[PDB]
RNA sequence: CGACUCUUAGCGGUGGAUCACUCGGCUCGUGCGUCGAUGAAGAACGCAGCUAGCUGCGAGAAUUAAUGUGAAUUGCAGGACACAUUGAUCAUCGACACUUCGAACGCACUUGCGGCCCCGGGUUCCUCCCGGGGCUACGCCUGUCUGAGCGUCGCU
RNA sequence: CCCCCGGAGCCCCGCGGACGCUACGCCGCGACGAGUAGGAGGGCCGCUGCGGUGAGCCUUGAAGCCUAGGGCGCGGGCCCGGGUGGAGCCGCCGCAGGUGCAGAUCUUGGUGGUAGUAGCAAAUAUUCAAACGAGAACUUUGAAGGCCGAAGUGGAGAAGGG
RNA sequence: GCGAAAGACUAAUCGAACCAUCUAGUAGCUGGUUCCCUCCGAAGUUUCCCUCAGGAUAGCUGGCGCUCUCGCACACGCAGU
RNA sequence: UACCCACCCGACCCGUCUUGAAACACGGACCAAGGAGUCUAACACGUGCGCGAGUCGGGGGCUCGCACGAAAGCCGCCGUGGCGCAAUGAAGGUGAAGGCCGGCGCGCUCGCCGGCCGAGGUGGGAUCCCGAGGCCUCUCCAGUCCGCCGAGGGCGCACCACCGGCCCGUCUCGCCCGCCGCGCCGGGGAGGUGGAGCACGAGCGCACGUGUUAGGACCCGAAAGAUGGUGAACUAUGCCUGGG
RNA sequence: CGCGACCUCAGAUCAGACGUGGCGACCCGCUGAAUUUAAGCAUAUUAGUCAGCGGAGGAGAAGAAACUAACCAGGAUUCCCUCAGUAACGGCGAGUGAACAGGGAAGAGCCCAGCGCCGAAUCCCCGCCCCGCGGCGGGGCGCGGGACAUGUGGCGUACGGAAGACCCGCUCCCCGGCGCCGCUCGUGGGGGGCCCAAGUCCUUCUGAUCGAGGCCCAGCCCGUGGACGGUGUGAGGCCGGUAGCGGCCCCCGGCGCGCCGGGCCCGGGUCUUCCCGGAGUCGGGUUGCUUGGGAAUGCAGCCCAAAGCGGGUGGUAAACUCCAUCUAAGGCUAAAUACCGGCACGAGACCGAUAGUCAACAAGUACCGUAAGGGAAAGUUGAAAAGAACUUUGAAGAGAGAGUUCAAGAGGGCGUGAAACCGUUAAGAGGUAAACGGGUGGGGUCCGCGCAGUCCGCCCGGAGGAUUCAACCCGGCGGCGGGUCCGGCCGUGUCGGCGGCCCGGCGGAUCUUUCCCGCGCGGGGGACCGUCCCCCGACCGGCGACCGGCCGCCGCCGGGCGCAUUUCCA
């Protein structure tokens, strides 16, 4: 159960704040998981997804192995757009086709000074969390 | 149009009940913003009897009445210089002053005077500052308690 | 809302005009001009007496009639008829009346909670709430009211010592203390007989919160526990006493086919 | 079997019920209790690269600086930038700004008429004239200056 | 003697009891059942909401919808046969309603018949040829016949219109 | 208000405008009043009414009941007789 | 059972107001959807449940950020009060108790003193108890057990009818008084009558049905009235300024 | 024929302030109906309500008695319960219709004028410096102004106060800075930012799963987290979140020590001398509204108009007369208390797009009226525009193929997609308009079947074929029932223990202050009765409350029994 009123679980009030969260918030909401392999190397769960990420689909119509690069972000559509994720129109002209974070896995974060921070700061929170249970 | 049997009834409800009713669904909302006040007035003042201050026996007016007693509103003047309280400084000390009352007799007066002369003696006068000297009860009488008086004071009991 | 369909200023050009008598809206090169207003009847308009807010919302119960439905309440949490017969499956518990260790309002968490619920065999109550997640057939759905679920067993215990934090999580599971008991949750449904855990510190107080019988409550100001209409409440076992069947008729069940006359 | 018609059925529409959803209401609670001549509330007009509407904003006009935030933005373009950078965007907002009416204030409301101060050009105060900035609405309080009175005196 | 039903062998059986005994279940008798207004009762008659409860049902297809698909109730309705639909739904025990339409020149939206019906009648007026055009009685140019007929259907303005 | 005067006219409005609110105005008066089945089942009669289109009370009806009897070889009562 | 069709008999179109409707009365083209006895207060009876000469409920308190919670629990609260526990009188106020016995005062159906019993009786009164007598039981008698029948007799609730009684009001009448005090003081009797009275209790709380009102009030349904505002753009007049 | 004070009064675009509109639920003054009600009706009521108007704030008003009372008395306001729908008012009728006491929320008290005391002890505005400056303030210094003697400061204000005498005891607050120390309840104050568990594990459905089994305890993990929403279907585990004295970073709030600058000689108790109340006010007469106020409750206009052991009040006029209780004519104030307007939130037995607000959307929008004002309709493709490329017919609208789609019988007003209504295909009918009731008959579409429906179930006899038994014992296990209540444990009624009684409590206005503590009372202890526990002994219901042995019976398991048995099959 929730607890804190100061806070919503309402059908309609949540369902509300999605379609219109501002760009500053959709970041947050627009996150994916990491791969085992970054998931143990870092200790960070999940990140928010940024454009030049590679990303492994995993639920859909054509899940796979292959690694895509992102290639955009509709955070107004509030939605990713991949690589060979892609097809084919009436006239041959190849369009992108949507997926989300959540739906899609991450196997090689673009690493930056901003992001780095994040990835030490989350990770420092987990394990003071662990180290407080402790 | 009545029919066989009843009461007469002037209900009055002729005017404009409708617009002016009050329901009461803050009721439950508003024994909280009370106990919230009971509960925090107390830790503010820490050490003060939480009740309030001290307020004296006295009897009920009318006729039926009359066997009654009461917390009244304030002690009076006449029964403080009898006591030896100054009524400028009982009004500090959490002794009620009403300054408003025609005693007449000895007997409710001794009564209401005994109530102050027992409360000076269980009343822990904690000093203007910390290095303080007279009047002001001992660092013993002092450390012991931290006791609010939760209920009223000396409460009054026919 | 006070002013439902109701803002409207129609007169009702009444008579002489085929039209229908209605107040009808005014003037206007509208759709909205001469429709209908303030009409159950009608589009825009207004029902049947506004719902108010002084509708006479809750009710009341003497204390007496509701402290001896806590009673009834809690001898059928005994009595594994009436207990097994709300869908609460015990058949693998130990005894029902189901008094546990004190050392139980001390577990902090619900893995600890969970264990114990395994090794006095109910699990298989939670297990079942468990299974009958659903949603909720109807409107309230989109009413923050969409899932539901059944209820599992009830819990109790004289001191949060820890506890109800642990049983909490574990869907079902309700907590109540002993001193503040409440009807509402031993007897859902306004049904009776709900399966009760009650740890030992509790099921002593149960005696000393609201009674036993020859001895007063001591923890409600006057109260003791209600008399019976009837004590040997089996009937059977009365019929077949040899007092009673002595001092009656013999019976007659030949029965009676009627007869055709010839 | 001729055509029409009726009933029923097999399918085509028309209509938009029913159902199913729901970023809206409604009701009930809680917290706080938010204006203005330094110029409000209210209106007018304008402002986007492609923009009519809503919405947002104000000639510094689809915002201003700053701090977080921290890569988008996007219907299409176009872009800087160096995404090792107040560094895209968004929220916040505290830095600066405030077209025209309006209690609307120079006087009136035509959108005209002025007055009085300054600074450009003109002049070289020569006055306009042309340019620029500040004032100028009514009431009333404390104070100041200038007064009036065969009011009450004083000294002549 | 005249003996034991764990056995008389049973139409009587009292030693233990229906299949039947939802103890508001079921069974036999008799008797009786015109109805407006009204009452009353009974409604596993119907609608929507919640507390319980149904190891309910459901992407292996729900609600609605549709059915000259089998049935059941006296009947409210209910149950079953198929298709389509695409997301949720129901049974019992309770509780809660803004609760069941044929009517109110009832409200709103839609649709017929009428009906391919009334009708496209005020100012005498058109015709030819060519162009343009997919397409011309209706546009344009030419030619011809006509009208308004300077108190105008002529040429300019106001208010209004923008 | 305005009328050489006709109750003329006051923006399709005049024996006296239009707009909003009081406003669910009031109505002894028109109209309607929504699922099944079972049982019993009227009155249009009485006196008072500013009563005659309505009420008041008399009736008749249902429901709810109760006190008992005894059809359990072993009844008193009642009655359009 | 349903669809079409066929036949034979039956047969007026519903709703409504209505002494009487198929009406040569009114509503009603058709279909979808919406649509009219609701809530609250107050009574009243009926009923359900708790407790019972009590019983409650608030409003207050004590226990929550509620997830469930704006819940539940608990309080010399718990009774400060309502309702009930008693009425009657305009009001000052009075107030439900009688029987019996003995004794004393002349029992004067008047006054007082000691004891006994305590809500008086009659008739009906479900009815519980007693029961004479049957009525069997393989024989004659004897006899305890066991039921059925049972004339007749006793207690008798509830209720009904009656007769008695006591409180208050009022009347009548008539007696004796106590005496912190004086009687225009207080007080005591008998008979009658008025009382929504007592005469060994039934309310309280909470449900629900019905009903009756007050409420918009079952929905729809006026001509009006009031309060505030907008209009001379039409027309009526006056005026100002233009044109024919 | 001047100059000068003052008084009155002007003018200043003077120096500095400020007022005006809006909002308007709640708040305060006033004003003010009529529908309506009374079966009319005007009295009454609606109702001091709506409109009108005026006025405020985070709440508004009121408030420290000219009160209450009749007690053995209480003690500002407001609010809730209560009084109580009561006292009374009324063509005493419809209606109306309060108060006093108690309980409770909260609860705080205070200030003026005058009498006097005190070199105006005061106040305002300039100039120079010292600190302070995003609510303009302290500190100093200035023959720099001015008010104020028609009166500015202190004490003081009635509950006494002043002033004196001697009775007692003894000295800390305030404010401007300027630092610093303890972030100071949701359970680290407010706000913002930033942050903190666990499966996309197997298999399998599906267009896609979030679905179903499974997965080391309902499977694996997490679970102070299983609310909710998102996520091409129902997802604790994917993601946001959720829980969680979980973390950290700013800012803001508030409170604690120091330093400083300033301000302040502020007590308590006794005996005397004197000193006191707010005028065209009270009151009365009158009229007018109001309530309930009355032979006058309230408020008004006018008229008359006071006193000082007075005045008001002490609720049917009045005189006399006795008693109580306040003290007006000056003024302030938190708290509870109210909130359909605002901002910001939380929820629901709610409505669910002809409902729900007029408004789910370009809603107070389109449109109408000159104007006051009036004032609508209108949600849904799919999951993704993947929204028909291309060939072809067609001037073009439209089509046919094709293509996309899980689905286009989801095609840009697209979920579903009813009826009226209309579209055509098939069957059958058709001179008394159709339509209806009863009864059959023919035909169809379908529906049951039967390529015999001979329906099943016992038992038995016969003939075939096949396993191990049944009957019996013996070993074991588990029931059931019986009793000896045998032995023990259990509880009902009785008795005994007076044994718990102080090692058993709680209730009682029971009793003792022979007790103890604190001030006759309160608390505590001690005696008493009613209640509830131990010991053991006896009787009895010996009770579903067992548990142990003995029994009797049943069942299962395992042994034995090989076949005239006991099963299976046809
Ligand atoms: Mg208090
Ligand atoms: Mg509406
Ligand atoms: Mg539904
Ligand atoms: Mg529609
Ligand atoms: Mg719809
Ligand atoms: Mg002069
Ligand atoms: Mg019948
Ligand atoms: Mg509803
Ligand atoms: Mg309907
Ligand atoms: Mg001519
Ligand atoms: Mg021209
Ligand atoms: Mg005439
Ligand atoms: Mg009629
Ligand atoms: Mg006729
Ligand atoms: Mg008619
Ligand atoms: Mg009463
Ligand atoms: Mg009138
Ligand atoms: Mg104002
Ligand atoms: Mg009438
Ligand atoms: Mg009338
Ligand atoms: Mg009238
Ligand atoms: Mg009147
Ligand atoms: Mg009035
Ligand atoms: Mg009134
Ligand atoms: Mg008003
Ligand atoms: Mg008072
Ligand atoms: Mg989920
Ligand atoms: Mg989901
Ligand atoms: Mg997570
Ligand atoms: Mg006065
Ligand atoms: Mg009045
Ligand atoms: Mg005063
Ligand atoms: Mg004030
Ligand atoms: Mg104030
Ligand atoms: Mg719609
Ligand atoms: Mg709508
Ligand atoms: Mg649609
Ligand atoms: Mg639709
Ligand atoms: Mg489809
Ligand atoms: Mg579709
Ligand atoms: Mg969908
Ligand atoms: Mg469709
Ligand atoms: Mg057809
Ligand atoms: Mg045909």
């Amino acid at each position: 159960m929730k607890f804190n009123p100061f806070v919503t679980s309402d059908r309609s009030k949540n369902r509300k704040r999605h379609f219109n969260a501002p760009s500053h918030i959709r970041r947050k909401i627009m996150s994916s998981p990491l791969s085992k392999e970054l998931r143990q190397k870092y200790n960070v769960r999940s990140m928010p997804i940024r454009k030049d990420d590679e990303v492994q689909v995993v639920r859909g119509h054509y899940k796979g192995q292959q690694i895509g690069k992102v290639v955009q972000v509709y955070r107004k559509k509030y939605v990713i757009y991949i690589e060979r994720v892609q097809r084919e129109k009436a006239n041959g002209t190849t369009v992108h086709v949507g997926i989300h974070p959540s739906k899609v896995v991450i196997t090689r974060l673009k690493l930056d000074k901003d992001r780095k921070k994040i990835l030490e700061r989350k990770a420092k929170s987990r394990q003071v969390g662990k180290e407080k249970g402790k | 149009a009545p029919s066989r049997n009843g009461m007469i009834l002037k209900p009055h409800f002729h005017k404009d009940w409708q617009r002016r009713v009050a329901t009461w669904f803050n009721q439950p909302a508003r024994k909280i913003r009370r106990r919230k006040a009971r509960q925090a007035k107390a830790r503010r003042i820490a050490p003060r009897p939480a009740s309030g201050p001290l307020r004296p026996v006295v009897r009920c007016p009318t006729v039926r009445y009359h066997t009654k007693v009461r917390a009244g509103r304030g002690f009076s003047l006449e029964e403080l210089r009898v006591a030896g309280i100054h009524k400028k400084v009982a009004r500090t000390i959490g002794i009620s002053v009403d300054p408003r009352r025609r005693n007449k007799c000895t007997e409710s007066l001794q009564a209401n005077v005994q109530r102050l002369k027992e409360y000076r003696s269980k009343l822990i006068l904690f000093p203007r500052k910390p290095s303080a000297p007279k009047k002001g009860d001992s660092s013993a009488e002092e450390l012991k308690l931290a006791t609010q008086l939760t209920g009223p004071v000396m409460p009054i009991r026919n | 809302s006070e002013l439902a369909g109701h803002q409207t200023s129609a007169e009702s050009w009444g008579t002489g005009r085929a039209v229908a008598r209605i107040p009808r809206v005014r003037g206007g090169g509208t759709h909205r001009s001469g429709q209908g207003a303030f009409g159950n009847m009608c589009r825009g308009g207004r029902m049947f007496a506004p719902t108010k807010t002084w509708r006479r919302w809750h009710r009341r119960v003497n204390t007496t009639q509701k402290r001896y439905a806590i009673c009834s309440a809690l001898a059928a949490s005994a009595l594994p008829a009436l207990v097994m017969s709300k869908g609460h499956r015990i058949e693998e518990v130990p005894e029902l009346p189901l008094v546990v260790e004190d050392k139980v309002e001390s577990y902090k968490k619900t893995k600890e909670a969970v264990l114990l619920l395994k090794k006095l065999k109910a699990w298989n109550d939670i297990k079942k709430v468990y299974a009958s997640q659903r949603m909720r057939a109807g409107k309230g759905k989109m009413r923050n009211r969409r899932r539901i679920q059944r209820r599992g067993p009830c819990i109790i215990y004289n001191e949060d010592n820890g506890i109800i934090k642990a049983f909490r999580n574990i869907p079902g599971i309700t907590l109540l203390n002993v001193s503040k008991l409440n009807i509402l949750k031993l007897a859902p449904g306004g049904h009776v007989g709900r399966f009760c855990i009650w740890t030992e510190s509790a099921f002593r107080k149960l005696d000393e919160l609201y009674g036993t019988w020859r001895k007063a409550a001591t923890l409600k100001s006057n109260y003791n526990l209600p008399m019976h209409k009837m004590l040997n409440t089996d009937l059977s076992r009365i019929l077949k006493s040899p007092e009673i069947q002595r001092a009656l008729r013999a019976p007659r069940k030949k029965i009676h086919r009627r007869v055709l006359k010839k």
